[PDB]
């Protein structure tokens, strides 16, 4: 089956910039490729069909181009109503397949997280489990890595990281990992550390607490 | 005005059946082909099949040919999809779409989407939370936080200070664990209200009416 | 009912019946003008065919892109005016030379008996270009806009247009024959000129009416050699391409009933079992193939309508094949049971592809892809004439069927590849 592919999951853009999203078939579709845009929590709306036609009623800054196997949607002078997901459908043959999508994102400068470690709570401590949270907030680029070093032992198991979506006021991000140990596990060990290996600085931002405290 | 309205928000024990509906308004279901599409949580769109309402011919994606049955009723002007032998993998948003030819260039009109949840759990939330401040030298912003965990199956709206909060209120998207859920939310502002007269977290799980408050005391 | 008689769906059947009647009387007139000249039907008839086929093979895409980029009423009326003016202008020459025959007036190369044939063929070619433009626009555009969004009403309009073609292809030659044998074949040609002149104005009016009565038609959405490849790659980039080629292959056929009356039609007398019934039976299986389409299309759909209308044609042409071998007069019995009982699958397949091209082709490209399908249809009709000439010997016929049945089986593989790719590789 024809497997539409979109290399970039993310594109960092700015308002008034020309952004070109690329889509690549797995066989010769011809001009059988349409472009949908969906915003979070909505249904996909048309933009461009047969790889060049502009559906009736979409602004004139959306352009589409390509033929054969390699196609392109092109936003000229991007506005702030364009930050969305875009995907290419092929109707050359059944089963229909969609492109896996390409999420736009306004591009900021750079920043480093304000790591903040918080030791287990009393009521949770009596609840057969102790979860230690670290709250990396107001970060720069999306990606980051945490360090679950209990007694300087990187624990890859029992972690859970959840990142926000780019804030509409600062285009930053935030994240939060939580090592979920047992009430017998938090006891038999002594150290608890979290470190953030973000690109902002080669000196990792490591925060830690002491079970003695 | 052409619309497709869908039944919404089903929650189904695994191994059961479910039927999802898509009611057209402003056109004839019979002049079109009706397509079903699935969007998994953080995943790409997938095509399930179409039905020709005139003669009732259905075509499926070979990976749905076992456990998808698309039917239609022109008299009611409505199309249906039946999912059988449900599993954890089935949770997704199902869309009903409308195409004109066998090779129509596009899906002009789409359904609102129907979230389907396949799980075997149901409980209340456990709100445990505390600020930490010890051995510190100069306070950052006292950075208080909250942790709602083990929620049986609902969308919590933990908001702090009861609208007295600030833009300094980051709500981390929830995630599943042992078939329960877990969330978190952090606040960091006004380094003067740390230690002194401060605010509290209030989280309310509707499906269990767990509207509980918890004022975070110092270390 | 006075309520159906004024519908735009009927002022379209009427304006189409008139055009088809004019075209067909004029074709039979030009076919009896080719008897005041070389009496043979091989060299000069096939060259008339080669000329009209080449002209449309070249200009199909330019005509199509002219149908698109311009308008809907101006296109229909320009094409109507051009065809009827060229028809009266050919009929006048036909008469002014159908009287004064064999009078060489000058001795130079502009002499009469050949400048007459050249002029008749040029004007007939312009008439055919204009009538192809009218076919494109009216059928592929106004039937699809008038029929609205109704896949069972459009089926009926398509089958109705075809039934009108099929009964006119019989009744028009007989009417013009009674006129041309009643008094004389000069007043006949003058009469077809006058008929075409008045029906020009009648159809002008009928088109203007159908335009006022459906407001959805007023809504529109090296340049020559440029728009020749800007239409032949589009027609190739289409997902429906493989069906419009499987149809084009059913035109390179010698077993088409009209051509078998030319060669291998001897030893049978007229009005006993030839033009009274064998010409009237092939008009019955042409109506009996358009009523199977609208029926099958409801029961089993429009892609399996082409799959049964294909193993029907192929299975009746296994009669024209067992003929030329006669394994266990007879031979002419079967060859005509095949040519006639295989028009059920040919007129039912022509209608699925016509309807796949109608709802699966974008409105903006609706005239271009429909010109390039015409050119594809003649490119294979041309290679039909190239094969009857240089192979006209009676002995060399046993092979003009086997290589005319093989282009059938090869046009129903390019549809079985279309079907198996559209609805279930393993599901049928
Ligand atoms: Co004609
Ligand atoms: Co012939």
């Amino acid at each position: 089956d024809i497997v539409m592919t979109q290399s970039q999951k993310f594109m960092s853009t700015s308002v008034g910039d020309r952004v070109s999203i690329t889509c690549k078939a797995s066989q010769n579709v011809g001009t059988a490729v349409a472009w949908y845009q969906k915003k979070p929590g909505q249904s996909p709306k048309l933009l461009i069909y047969s790889a060049s036609n502009r559906y009736s009623g979409v602004p004139d800054r959306f352009t589409g181009s390509g033929s054969g196997t390699d196609f392109t949607l092109t936003i000229s002078n991007m506005q702030s109503e364009d930050l969305a997901d875009y995907f290419c459908q092929q109707y050359g043959s059944y089963p229909l397949t969609f492109g896996s999508g390409t999420k736009l994102e306004i591009k900021e400068a750079e920043a480093a997280p304000t790591v903040s470690i918080f030791p287990p709570s009393s009521e949770q401590l009596t609840s057969g489990g102790a979860s230690v949270v670290c709250f990396l907030n107001n970060f720069y680029p999306k990606d980051i890595n945490v360090k679950w070093k209990i007694d300087g032992s990187e624990r890859q198991n029992g972690v859970l990281n959840s990142w926000t979506d780019q804030d509409s006021k600062d285009s930053t991000y935030s994240m939060s990992s939580t090592l979920t140990l047992t009430k017998d596990e938090y006891e038999r060990h002594n150290s608890y550390t979290c470190e953030a290996t973000h690109k902002t600085s080669t000196s990792p931002i490591v925060k830690s607490f002491n079970r003695n405290e | 005005e052409v619309q497709l309205q869908q039944s919404g928000a089903e929650l189904v024990r695994p191994g059961a059946l479910v039927k999802l509906s898509c009611k057209a308004s402003g056109f004839n279901i019979k002049d079109y082909y009706m397509h079903w599409v699935k969007e998994r949580p953080e995943q790409g769109l997938e095509w399930i099949g179409w039905i020709d309402p005139e003669n009732g011919n259905t075509i499926y994606d070979p990976k749905f040919q076992g456990k998808a049955s698309i039917t239609a009723d022109t008299s009611s002007n409505t199309a249906y999809l039946q999912l059988s032998s449900l599993t954890s993998e089935d949770t997704a948003v199902y869309y009903c779409a409308r195409k004109r030819g066998y090779y129509g260039p596009y899906f002009d009109y789409w359904g609102q989407g129907t979230t389907l949840t396949v799980s075997s759990k149901t409980t209340a939330p456990s709100v445990y939370p505390l600020a930490p401040v010890c051995g510190d030298t100069t306070g950052s912003s006292v950075t208080l936080g909250c942790l709602v965990k083990g929620y049986f199956p609902e969308p919590v709206t933990l908001t702090w200070n009861s609208g007295s909060l600030s833009s300094g209120v980051h709500t981390f998207p929830a995630v599943l664990q042992s078939g329960l859920y877990t969330l978190s939310s952090s606040v960091t502002v006004t380094s003067s209200t740390w230690p002194s007269q401060s605010i509290t977290c209030n989280v309310a799980h509707p499906a269990s009416s767990t509207k509980v408050d918890k004022k975070i005391e110092p270390a | 009912l006075a309520n159906y008689l004024t519908s735009a769906k009927f002022l379209l059947y009427l304006g189409h019946s008139l055009s088809t009647w004019g075209d067909r009387m004029w074709h039979f007139a030009v076919s009896v003008f080719l008897v005041e000249l070389y009496g043979n039907s091989l060299l000069l008839t096939a060259v008339y065919g080669l000329v009209v086929a080449g002209s449309v093979l070249v200009l199909g895409a330019i005509i199509g892109d002219w149908v698109d980029k311009n308008a809907r009423l101006k296109v229909a009326q320009t094409s109507l005016v051009i065809q009827n003016v060229s028809v009266i202008l050919c009929g006048i020459i036909l008469m002014m030379v159908f009287l004064h025959k064999d009078e060489l007036l000058t001795m130079y190369h502009g002499w009469v008996l050949t400048s007459c044939y050249i002029l008749i063929i040029t004007i007939a070619n312009i008439a055919n270009l204009a009538s192809t433009a009218t076919a494109i626009t009216i059928q592929r555009d106004w039937i699809v806009v008038v029929a609205g969004e109704d896949r069972s009403k459009l089926a009926n309009m398509n089958a109705t247009v075809r039934r009108i073609d099929q009964l006119t292809n019989i009744l028009a030659p007989m009417a013009v024959g009674q006129i041309m044998t009643y008094g004389s074949p000069v007043i006949g040609c003058g009469f077809i000129s006058g008929w075409n002149l008045v029906s020009m104005c009648v159809e002008y009016f009928l088109l203007w009416k159908v335009y006022q009565k459906t407001p959805a038609l007023a809504v529109k959405a090296a340049e020559p050699f440029r728009t020749f490849r800007d239409g032949w790659v589009s027609y190739y980039n289409q997902p429906i391409f493989l069906a419009g080629m499987g149809l084009a292959f059913l035109y390179m056929t010698v077993l088409g009933f009209d051509c078998i009356t030319t060669g291998y039609a001897y030893t049978q007398g007229l009005s006993g079992s030839v033009l009274s019934i064998l010409m009237g039976a092939s008009a019955i299986t042409g109506i009996m193939g358009t009523v199977a389409f609208t029926w099958l299309r409801r029961k089993c759909g429009l892609v399996r309508t082409g799959l049964i209308s294909g193993w029907a044609q192929i299975s009746c042409l296994i009669l024209c094949v067992i003929s030329v071998f006669m394994p266990g007069i007879i031979s002419v019995s079967l060859l005509f049971a095949g040519v006639i009982a295989a028009r059920i699958g040919l007129w039912s397949f022509d209608l699925t592809v016509t309807q796949l091209l109608q709802e699966n082709v974008i409105e903006s490209e609706r005239g271009i892809i429909n010109g390039v399908q015409n050119s594809m249809n003649y490119l294979l009709d041309l290679l039909h004439f190239i094969m009857v000439i240089l192979a006209p010997n009676p002995e060399a016929f046993g092979l003009l069927v086997l290589i005319s049945v093989s282009f059938v089986v090869m046009g129903h593989i390019m549809y079985f590849r279309f079907a198996q790719k559209t609805l279930g590789n393993q599901l049928f």
